[PDB]
RNA sequence: CCUCCGCAUAAGCCUGCGUCAGAUCACUGAACUGACAAUUAACAGCCCAAUAUCUACAAUCAACCAACAAGUCAUUA
RNA sequence: GCUAAACCUAGCCCCAAACCCACUCCACCUUACUACCACAACCUUAGCCAAACCAUUUACCCAAAUAAAGUAUAGGCGAUA
């Protein structure tokens, strides 16, 4: 007779206690009697990095100077990357209206492991 | 079909008004049942020999029945309308 | 407080903002005429005058139609108009006798019809109304394509009119492909119902079918990024080409 | 640490310094326990929002550059795809699609929702509306009355 | 007397949209967003095809098609 | 001195006499307030590739006998 | 002398004007807020009440304020409309 608590795994019959989670994504699949088969596949794998030599700290000195704050946008990522060499590759005619794939474009992402729309990876 | 009136009469609405009806006027009479109504021929022109019927370019009236159910579906009639009418006169004029 | 328009207006306002905006002009036109239906189920007073035989002085009339109620399986006939009349009755023609209800439903056919243009067989449930309209018309095809939306009263009605205005627009060739002479003289008997093919296309649509038709016309993949910024591009360094 | 200065930063090496702040914090929050059950003051416990908004800003960081290398390949503005629907309460939300095996018409689950709004909802909707215009007219109002005293005090 | 009540069987699929009928035109249905309305007609699907294999989700082949099918009837 | 009660599972409930500090029929305290702890899976829940195909003979110590209301439990390619 | 008493401002009401919100990440129609597998919507309002009972009947928003006019008209020609 309570309505206003939050619904979770323990509050029910038995059914209903094994049924329900928490948050956790599941790594497997269940077959016959029971038996759960773990995937290793679907078991996230930490991709931590090597930290020896790195001058990096976790905090910054005050001693720092102030710069204005600027955002990241796709026309200025375009201007710092694709742009000088379209403009290096104009001054000669190696440049073309097709193949510009060649700049770094693609017109597809279904071949891509890392697929940007919809995204495939996490984080 | 079946036609209907209603016993109350319906107050006058004026040009741009629709009118305002009430309870009262959902009560009907019943006029006629169209279904009721004596029998009327339907005319027709004949495409080809049919038995008792006539024969080709003759203007027909018979019940719409026959027209309807044998003439039409297969072809061996066409309606008297003026356009093919004109054209069945002009094939026998050739003549 | 008040709304600022009347709430019967809402149905008319909301076709000014959204996808309905961007609906063909034509399409919008054919949506808000309310010209009335010719009388199915009731004897229409002749003249706009008549003198009462109560008083003897000439007083005005109007014509008032009877509501009809049209169940679903209507659509998927062709009813003259017919519907089910749902009313009321005094028990022995007094008033002074008990209040009943009354539904009056039309006779139904399953009868077989050949459409000209579209050079298909069809079976549908029709009524005798329905029967004389097309003896009338002289054909299924003059009868589709003479009828106004609300005489016809069936969205299967609608869909026949469309096939055959399309048809008619695009002087479809697949009508008979081995006799090209035969397709001629069925195009030249119904030339007179002959419109444009873009307008065509929208006859005897709902507006949720309508918005479905718009959605998927409008609806595109976005271009990529890449290929604006380098079109820009080479457009400011052909610019300074050119100094 | 800045937004401005994690953006000079390589890419890889936002990475690195990423795990770098991510230890720093376990070490924080397991130190804020701890004085909690020795019921204790911790010692610089504004240290631990510092690390919380470095991370927050190296993330965002993150996030800005695939926004951009999304919006450059293929002009989608949201990462995950999505539609306008309407749900059965007859309003308009934004409904984020899941990932399944099968396609949408074999499964059993997914025809079970109902996307629109039969009729009787749209009565609802009026009255909706009308609440919140009225909630909204009696905002208004105290906006002025208050104005009112505020000038007569001054 | 055959066996299986109506009631019991799996449901005779309801009539085909009249819009489909027409020879001139493709229906509007509701395919385009991905969920039943009733207003708008039912697509038809073309049968689908898992292209991978998947052991759980396997269906095995008509019995005609399997390799050691004989007209021959053995009995075990 | 009493015990027709107890211990456990289920069903239901949801931290509801553990520790520490203040605080208030009965302690100036506790079944009050606040802060801190805790209940670790082997028990139990959560299952199963497909298409055909098989499945006459109860249970009762199942033996002898005895019935009637005619019965919870199988596969093979 | 206790128990008390006293307070002005949160806000709200009716207007006018103007056509409204639908919203970081995750989840949510299965036992909602639960990552992850082969049916379908449209269908006369009734009644209290008035008639000093009750049985035909009894105002109810339809798109310009005023006036025409409680007029023509309707009605167990009555209540009333
Ligand atoms: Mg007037
Ligand atoms: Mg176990
Ligand atoms: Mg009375
Ligand atoms: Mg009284």
């Amino acid at each position: 007779a309570d309505r206003m608590s939050k619904w979770t795994s323990k509050r029910g019959p038995r059914s209903f206690r094994g049924r329900k989670g928490r948050g956790a994504k599941g790594i497997g699949f269940l077959t016959s009697g029971w038996r759960f088969v773990q995937i290793k596949e679907m078991v996230p794998e930490f991709v931590v990095p090597d930290l020896t030599g790195f001058k990096l700290k976790p905090y910054v000195s005050y001693l720092a100077p102030e710069s204005e704050e600027t955002p990241l946008t796709a026309a200025q990522l375009f201007s710092e990357a694709v742009a000088p060499a379209i403009e290096k590759d104009f001054k000669d005619g190696t440049f073309d209206p097709d193949n510009l794939e060649k700049y770094g474009f693609e017109p597809t992402q279904e071949g891509k492991l890392f697929q940007l729309y919809p995204r495939n990876f996490l984080r | 079909t079946v036609i209907v009136e209603r016993w109350w009469k319906v107050p006058l609405a004026g040009e741009g008004r629709k009118p305002r009806l009430h309870r009262r006027h959902r009560v009907y009479k019943l006029v006629e049942d169209t279904k009721h109504r004596p029998k009327e021929n339907l005319e027709l022109i004949l495409t080809q020999s049919v038995e008792n019927v006539g024969v080709r370019g003759d203007l027909v009236s018979v019940k719409k029945s026959l027209g309807r159910n044998r003439l039409l579906p297969q072809g061996l009639a066409v309606y008297a309308s003026p356009e093919n009418k004109k054209l069945f006169e002009e094939e026998k004029l050739l003549r | 407080p008040l709304h600022k328009y009347p709430v019967w207006l809402w149905k008319r306002l909301q076709l000014r903002e959204g996808i309905c905006s961007r609906l063909p002009g034509h399409y919008l036109r054919s949506l808000e005429e309310e010209r009335t239906p010719t009388p199915v189920h009731y004897r229409p007073h002749g003249a706009k005058f008549k003198i009462n035989p109560k008083n003897g002085q000439r007083e005005r009339v109007e014509d008032v139609p009877i509501p009809i109620y049209f169940p679903p399986e209507s659509q998927r006939g062709l009813w003259g108009g017919e519907g089910w009349i749902l009313g009321q009755i005094y028990a022995n023609n007094d008033k002074l006798s008990k209040r009943l209800k009354k539904v009056w439903k039309p006779q139904l056919f399953e009868r077989e019809f050949y459409s000209e243009i579209l050079d298909k067989k069809f079976t549908v449930t029709v009524t005798m109304r329905t029967l004389d309209l097309i003896d009338e018309a002289y054909g299924l095809d003059f009868y589709i394509l003479k009828t106004p939306k609300e005489d016809l009263c069936s969205k299967f009605g609608m869909d026949l009119k469309r096939g055959m205005l399309l048809r008619l627009a695009r002087q479809d060739p697949q009508l008979h492909p081995e006799d090209p002479e035969r397709r001629a003289a069925i195009y030249d008997k119904y030339k007179e119902f002959a419109i444009p093919e873009e307008e065509a296309e929208w006859v005897g649509l709902t507006l949720e079918e309508a918005i479905e038709k718009q959605r998927l016309l409008e609806e595109k993949d976005p271009v990529p990024l890449f290929k604006i910024y380098v079109a820009e591009l080479i457009q400011q360094l052909q610019q300074q080409a050119l100094s | 640490w800045t937004c401005q200065q994690l953006r000079n930063k390589s890419n890889e090496d936002l990475h690195k310094l990423w795990y770098v702040l991510l230890k720093e914090r376990n070490m924080l929050l397991t130190l804020e326990q701890e004085a909690k059950r020795q019921r204790l003051p911790m010692p610089s416990p504004e240290r631990l929002d510092k690390v919380v908004d470095s991370m927050d800003a190296l993330d965002k960081v993150v996030q800005e550059r695939e926004d951009a290398l999304r919006l450059l390949q293929t002009g989608q503005e949201r990462a995950r795809p999505g539609a306008w629907r309407r749900d059965i309460f007859g309003r308009i939300i934004w409904h984020k699609f899941k990932q399944w095996v099968i396609p949408w018409h074999l499964n059993k689950r997914y025809n079970r929702k109902r996307f629109f709004a039969l009729p009787y909802v749209d009565h609802f909707l009026r009255l909706e509306r009308e609440k919140r215009a009225r909630i909204k007219a009696r905002k208004e109002n105290l906006e002025r009355k208050k104005a009112k005293i505020l000038l007569k005090k001054f | 007397y055959e066996w299986g009540v109506r009631s019991t069987r799996k449901s005779e699929p309801p009539p085909l949209d009249r819009v489909y009928e027409i020879p001139g035109l493709e229906p509007i249905t509701f395919a385009g967003k991905m969920h039943f309305v009733p207003w708008l007609a039912r697509p038809i699907f073309p049968p689908w095809d898992r292209g991978y294999k998947d052991p759980r989700f396997y269906r095995s082949p008509p019995l005609h098609e399997h390799p050691l099918y004989k007209d021959q009837a053995c009995y075990i």
